[PDB]
């Protein structure tokens, strides 16, 4: 229910892979799916390119937000767990 | 560990609070705020003022 | 994306250009669609030349008989032909549905903001009711490495994503009828790219640019992770973000000013049917309006409050 990817230095994700509900509701294929894959591949393309970013790899944390307010709070205080 | 909240005074810093305080289950009671909002279930549950 | 200030704006401009000066504003209860149609309320008086008859408000949670109180509240008053809309899709549709219901066709001019777009389904099966809105986009193009890389996934390769299952049974509905997971995208079933694909990349380019200018800086001559770049503050980390200039995966240059915003760059778009249906542009918005008259098709009418 959560993206790992390991890495260096770790960037965050929020997207929208369910609909809002019950706090979660119906898949979205297009507004879920295609973006969080777009994010995925740009990653992948950064770690592949050189000259940039060199000898460094980023990784990824990538949640839901169910198109919610309070579900994405949650999800940005498993974020700032480690303060 | 704390079991409930005097809440606050102004609109929006109980609404501020109570985004978090539905989180973690905590019941809160307000003894000024207002706001008509406020009085919704759905989205704030543990919310109660005199 | 750029903020939606600069889409009040081209909307006033396309108002003003169009020779209107009596509309109507309609709004969905939230930031999105109150803070949009303030701001051209504000703008609208400001620059003045355009008065504003109604302002009307759809509930989060639609009680029966909304809609067609709505579209009869509107139409209490006969000379704003013109709406201007920021409401999600489902309202949209609903609206066009209730007009459609009270016999309604022709009398309204829609304008719409980004939540319209060049969306079907809001239009699908009511193409009379919705023939000739003017809805407005941020610049964009389609992304075909993504497409190969999107083509190219299986169920074996992608394990990374938790929720590709999930995709997969809806997808090609299949149950894992049953499916072998044989099948291929694009190819077993209809495939389009998402319009906010290239926003996303370029988003995660500006860490990674922000990220390694600062490498550059901090950093001279050590490759990998410093002792003093370890610890990554975030305050000094923002000042990189906002001062990046690069090209995106379109193309296009990607910068952010003082208040973190891009810059304003609109495409406008009109709902057309001929003897096929689609969305035409018709120009474009760059700190000035570009609009194409001799390419519009109405069923250009007119919304004013008296003639001369
Ligand atoms: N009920 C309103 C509200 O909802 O904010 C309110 C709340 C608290 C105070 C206060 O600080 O004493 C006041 C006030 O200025 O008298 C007004």
């Amino acid at each position: 229910h959560s993206i790992r990817v390991d890495g260096d230095i770790i960037l965050g994700g929020l997207f929208p892979v369910h609909a809002k509900g019950v706090p979660c509701g119906e898949l979205k294929k297009e507004k879920g799916i295609h973006r969080l894959e777009a994010m995925l591949y740009a990653i992948d393309q950064i770690n592949k390119d050189p000259d940039l970013l060199s000898n460094i790899t980023l990784g990824v944390r990538i949640l839901d937000t169910c198109s919610r307010d309070t579900y994405a709070l949650e999800q940005s205080l498993t974020f700032v767990q480690a303060l | 560990k704390i079991s409930g909240v005097i809440g606050a005074a102004a609109s929006s810093v109980s609404i501020m609070v109570a985004n978090i305080l539905r989180l973690f289950k905590i019941p809160q009671i307000s003894y000024a705020s207002t706001a008509p909002e406020l009085s919704d279930n759905t989205r704030y549950d543990f919310f109660s003022r005199v | 994306v750029p903020p939606d200030s600069y889409q009040a704006q081209a909307m006033v401009d396309i108002v003003t250009a169009l020779g209107w000066n009596y509309v109507s504003t309609l709004a969905s209860e939230g930031n999105y669609g109150e803070s949009g149609v303030e701001a051209f309320t504000q703008i609208s008086r400001e620059i003045g030349g355009v008065c504003i008859a109604q302002s009307q408000k759809i509930p989060r949670e639609p009680r029966p008989g909304e809609f067609e109180k709505i579209i009869k509240r509107l139409l209490e008053t006969p000379n704003a032909r013109a709406v201007i809309m920021f409401a999600n899709e489902d309202d949209i549709r609903r609206i066009l549905e209730a007009a459609k219901k009270l016999n309604q066709s022709g009398h309204f001019l829609w304008i719409g903001s980004d939540s319209w777009g060049s969306k079907i389904a809001p239009v699908y099966q009511q193409e009379e009711i919705a023939e000739g809105a003017v809805t407005i986009l941020p610049k964009r193009a389609s992304i075909d490495g993504f497409d190969r890389y999107f083509r190219s996934r299986t169920l074996a390769n992608n394990r990374r994503n938790v929720w590709f299952a999930e995709f997969w049974e809806e997808n090609f509905g299949c149950k894992l009828k049953k499916c072998t997971g044989l099948e291929r995208i694009a190819r077993d079933s209809s495939y389009e790219q998402e319009g906010k694909v290239q926003f996303v990349i370029d988003a995660v380019y500006s860490m990674a640019y922000a990220l390694h200018n600062m490498h550059k800086d901090l950093c001279p001559g050590y490759i990998g992770l410093c002792p003093r770049m370890s610890t990554i503050d975030g305050k000094e980390l923002l000042g990189y973000i906002r001062a990046v200039n690069f090209n995106g995966s379109a193309g296009t240059p990607v910068t952010f000013n003082e208040n973190g915003d891009a810059p304003g760059r609109y495409d406008i778009f009109q709902y057309q049917i001929t003897n096929s249906t689609e969305y035409k542009v018709i120009g474009h918005w760059t700190n000035q309006l570009h609009l194409k008259v001799e390419d519009m098709q109405w069923a250009h009418p007119a919304s004013v409050c008296s003639l001369p």
